[PDB]
């Protein structure tokens, strides 16, 4: 006879992300072949791992850091790494990832140094723990993790960024995140004053970019933030 | 030594929460820190306590508790994951009658003005044993947050941060009996929300003296014991290397 | 795994909000559309990611700022939570279709045709009473319960191979077709009450209509959308 | 094993009482608020055992005893089930959230956003009809059938590895953040009735939300609320 | 085709304790691993084995028992074996146990001399099963239920309280429980006068505790008491 | 996907006795031992087998039958054998099978002759089949089926009643029951003139019983009569 089913709470709920199928209404169509395409996306951490530009207030900012003459004790440039931070509004990582809700990863500033080729010099490039107030000092910078880049063989060095968090994951859209301010600092601090040479032009600039290392992962899909489109 | 949770507390994984290589390790390790501790007498009541935050005594250097070049290596670092190791002290003589209970709270706001922010070095000098009145037991006394003039202020009744002072003895304890022993041994494992917490802003155990049978001695004999006590971290693992805390 | 594209896509979300029909329709002109043609506006959900404007594929998106009198407003939608997330060129899925009433106890139903097919757009008179041609057919023309809701999954049934997130070619010839593919959508959606035309009412039904992709595959990685600075 | 943990808490009991959106809220703006800040409050339910206030987790927990004119009233929630049963400090568990409806025969529908993440706070103009964007989005808003009840199970999703019980630290820094978890939620819902802006009614429609602990887990044994002797 | 299902008579009801799962919104969630907290509570008769402090009335009770100098033929303290009497609301046998409804086990009281160390002395440890009037005389003491406490190498003695009851479980709130009174009569008695030595205090203090044996057992869970929170 | 269910046509009904469970709500629970009671009723047949009393009119009603000395030609008593009749409502075999539809078996009267010792008599016992007029005569009583009871060694007569019917099963509360009346006649009758000593009292009593015999069967339970409380 009929099966006795009793029905549960939930009954006739129509829930957006159930994991489950529905009734096929069309169904036996084959669909025309794909297999001509290449380069299918199977997961968007591959194009999280793909650097791209971040962005610098000097609706015109700037990819590039422009570099002084002026010897200093004070950054070269510095900023916070945060993932709603605006120097990461218009890369892949922090576009993927901002309509998410966690991260745990590594991002991974590439450099490039877009200057002329018979420059040299070192350059420091500090990243900081969260700490109470930003360093600007270069022996503020030493004492954090440090790499020293200089402009040889290398005008193009990719600083892997540490993941230091007393959480396995990361609020992905959130100013504090953390204890007191502002998740840590990056900071490219030139090290010796930088060799121009003369008839090839002072204040040279260095190219940022901002991939994922291979680590990094992401977490709980959230609805986006639609103020693109207007 | 009333170890606590575990077999072995120094036993203690890396954290986590990191990429980095922790620092494990700092220049004096095989060392214990001593600080004073008000002294017990007889006009302290029954259940009157007195909270030694762990690690907020090494910043605050209550009691004098120098934390030497471990404070030194808590402020130049981010997170900061150790399991702690106790020592208190009281020269109970014959003469004396009472009970301490030393315990080793998790995670309480015991050294928390019942109206305000952060207890200072005078205040804990002035009152020299915490009274546990309604606040401390209902829990009325961890910060109400600033609502603001648009909301109206609620009649703040409870906080989960409390201490039932009748039920002290689930934590790590042991009973400083007049006689029985004179020192306690306790020595907890990493606890915490996180693999590893802050170092500047973490709270996750507490030293608790809490005084169970009042003192009483016979006048001219043994008069008012001294409380010491000795903390010693026990396998810290220190991430993220920055200069000194501002 | 929640990067996957297979399982980021895979969930419900809003594309239009279409009025439901009481009579049969006349489907919309195509463009340009002169003043004074009599037709049916704003009843079709034309089923696509893309911008569409009056039920038909469009080139941008185009909303309203002070929509004054003069002119008839055009139903245009867009999936607000796809291109945010759509990194990728080409995009082909099986959609599924999930029908919401906006209308305290609605009895309606809802008509489907496929990519390249059209509405059909007459009335047979079945007992003195004119009952539209959209009550009959080959396609799917799934009926609601009177306060139910309208769910089933549909083919990739359009003869392009994959749907093209970003397209540069001309559909048509040149001037003004460029960038508007003809043969991306998995079909045209169309609630109508399941009464006959004498038994239209006064009221004006809207109805949702929500879109979850079942099997996504994307290739080829892109873009994301500009956040500004603002 | 009555006292077993995963065996306890795996029931289902009264969390807040909120009331249902009927346009595009705005988030509660974070502590202090001063006078005159136009939002909505009480309409979110932040799913936690922990004492709540505004919508945000609150030190304490207080009621009101003489709930006088001036100033807005605060919805504080607590699970008062739970804490005269907690004699633990840590608390890690998958939540089942259950919304009753407490108004007769209401089509209600239930948001979500994660632990970490924001509510989505504007609106689009979907055929001159403010559709809010919480219709729409990545996480689970389950709709409701005309007199039904939304019921799904959320993971632990916070980046907390477990939510304290009691807790002593501090999120921000010092002087009133003391023993206040940031991370300490399974997220917040929301109730909001599935219409556009326009048909905003006047009542103001309440529901309930219930709260199931499903694989309790348990740590760091700790102390009862202390009863009094009156 | 179809299953044939014929649905029962408690159709789309939430029942609260349903012992069965619902459906998952959110999946696909890696929590963050809680390896390394150590003593996680499986079950919370862990806790009730914990002895705790009881209180005695002479807001402010008193967790020890004063002992007088003066001997005398009646109990220094006598209180009744009721999980719902007010010595054992702050303990943990009576906090934990008086948020169920049946329990089955031996009450331990721990014992704990804080007098002087050179005190010589006997104790009488009198349980009486429950009689129509409560027992005063060390001779109405005697011929209960009695184990000698001596102060000698035992300055700590736990005296299990049987479990004697016409039924196999006891109702955990209620003051009668059982025929007409009270539920039995722990009292200590003093039976030799105590030897305190001079220069040494009169007047010690004997500090009570409350555990449960090794074999107590609870059921039955109810809707606590939420009268800790105002 | 969801399993296709149609329902049937008697869903959401309660049904009372429907065979078969119904939701747990509070399970997990260990019941007190029952296995110290003896005498487990697993059948109710077990009491419609123990011989109880009947009752006699002369709301005072006798047990047993007074004997009078005189010898007479028509029965000492003669009651019918149906189990509505009102000799049969305070026994176990017509108040437990009154609350049933239907029976199946052998009526047992138990006799018990409680007069003197030195009584010597015979009796006959005639139970007659359902027949247009009552049997009186000793001549009527012979010539259906009897059985010649002596006062010698049997003080206890159990004389099995036969099951004599047209159907497998009995109406049990039906005056009629059959063919045109009252379903038969059980009639002890005395045979010869009974010798009572002299100084041993005259009209002796003998004591009627109602049991069943062994394949005593009933069927179709029906709701009772509730007038035994009024």
């Amino acid at each position: 006879g009929p099966i006795p089913t009793a029905p549960r709470e939930n009954s006739l709920m129509f829930l957006s992300t159930t994991p489950d199928d529905t009734v096929p209404a069309y169904g036996n169509v084959r669909t025309p072949p794909v297999n001509y395409l290449p380069g299918e996306i199977t997961d968007l951490l591959q194009l999280a791992r793909i650097p791209t530009l971040m962005a610098f207030g000097r609706d015109a900012y700037v990819p590039y850091v422009a570099v002084p003459t002026q010897f200093d004790d004070k950054p070269l440039i510095s900023f916070p790494i945060t993932l709603s931070d605006p120097v990461y509004q218009n890369t892949l990582v922090g576009a993927i990832s901002s309509n998410f809700a966690n991260y745990r990863g590594c991002i991974q500033i590439t450099l490039t140094f877009c200057g002329p080729m018979m420059a040299r010099g070192k350059f420091l490039l500090s990243y900081s723990p969260p700490n109470g107030t930003q360093p600007q000092t270069l022996s503020e910078a030493m004492q954090c993790t440090y790499s020293i880049w200089d402009i040889g063989l290398n005008s193009s060095w990719t600083f892997v960024i540490p993941y230091i968090s007393p959480s396995d994951y990361r609020e992905t859209r959130a100013i504090t995140n953390s204890v007191y301010s502002a998740d840590g600092w990056f900071s490219l601090h030139k090290l010796t004053k930088i060799t121009l040479p003369p008839d090839c032009p002072q204040s040279p600039c260095i190219l940022f970019f901002a991939s994922a290392g291979e680590d990094y992962t992401l977490r709980l899909p959230v609805d986006c933030n639609p103020s693109y489109v207007f | 030594v009333l170890c606590a949770y575990v077999e072995d507390p120094t036993k203690s994984d890396p954290p986590s929460s990191s990429t980095d290589q922790p620092t494990t390790t700092f220049t004096a390790i095989d060392r214990w820190y001593t600080g004073r501790l008000n002294s017990w007498t007889k006009a302290v009541k029954t259940f009157s306590f007195q909270a030694v935050p762990l690690p907020g005594a090494f910043l605050s250097r209550q009691g004098g508790l120098n934390g030497g070049a471990f404070t030194a290596t808590l402020h130049r670092h981010f997170l900061m994951k150790c399991g702690w190791q106790v020592q208190v002290q009281c020269n109970l003589t014959q003469f004396h009658q009472g009970a301490l209970l030393v315990a080793m709270v998790p995670e309480t706001t015991l050294d928390v003005k019942p109206d305000g922010k952060a207890k200072s070095l005078q205040e804990l000098n002035e009152e020299q044993w915490v009274e546990m009145s309604d606040d401390y037991r209902t829990g009325k006394n961890m910060p109400f947050q600033s609502l603001g003039t648009y909301y109206r202020p609620p009649n703040w009744t409870w906080g989960p941060n409390f201490i039932n002072p009748y039920q002290v003895t689930v934590f790590p304890h042991q009973i400083l009996n007049a006689r029985t022993s004179t020192s306690v041994d306790i020595n907890v494992p990493y606890i915490g929300e996180t693999p590893t917490q802050s170092s500047e802003t973490q709270n996750s155990w507490t030293l608790l003296v809490m005084v169970l049978v009042p003192l009483d001695y016979k006048e001219g004999a043994t008069t008012d014991p001294e409380i010491t006590f000795s903390v010693r971290p026990t396998s810290p693992y220190f991430n993220g290397l920055r200069n000194r805390y501002t | 795994n929640h990067t996957n594209v297979k399982f980021l896509f895979d969930r419900s979300r809003l594309l239009n909000v279409i009025k439901v029909l009481e009579k049969d329709a006349v489907f919309p002109r195509p463009f340009p559309t002169a003043t004074g043609t009599q037709q049916d506006d704003g009843y079709f959900c034309l089923l696509t990611p893309r911008p569409t404007v009056a039920s038909r594929p469009a080139t941008r998106f185009g909303l309203y700022v002070s929509p004054s009198d003069s002119g008839v407003l055009a139903n245009t939608s867009l999936d607000f939570n796809f291109y945010s997330l759509a990194c990728f060129t080409y995009f082909r899925s099986d959609l599924e279709v999930t029908v919401v009433s906006l209308e305290p106890d609605l009895e309606f139903a809802v008509g489907w045709f496929p990519s390249g097919s059209e509405y059909q757009a007459s009335s047979f008179v079945y007992d003195q009473l004119h009952v539209p041609y959209h009550f009959t057919g080959r396609t799917p023309r799934a009926f609601a319960s009177k306060g139910g809701k309208v769910s089933f999954v549909l083919p990739w049934n359009s003869v392009s191979s994959v749907l093209p997130v970003r397209w540069g070619g001309a559909s048509k010839l040149s001037s003004a077709t460029r960038g508007l593919p003809a043969h991306a959508d998995w079909g045209t959606i169309y609630a109508f009450i399941p009464r006959p035309n004498e038994k239209k009412s006064t009221a004006v039904k809207h109805v949702a209509v929500y879109i979850r992709y079942k099997n996504a595959r994307a290739w080829c990685p892109s873009m994301l959308p500009f956040r500004s600075y603002k």
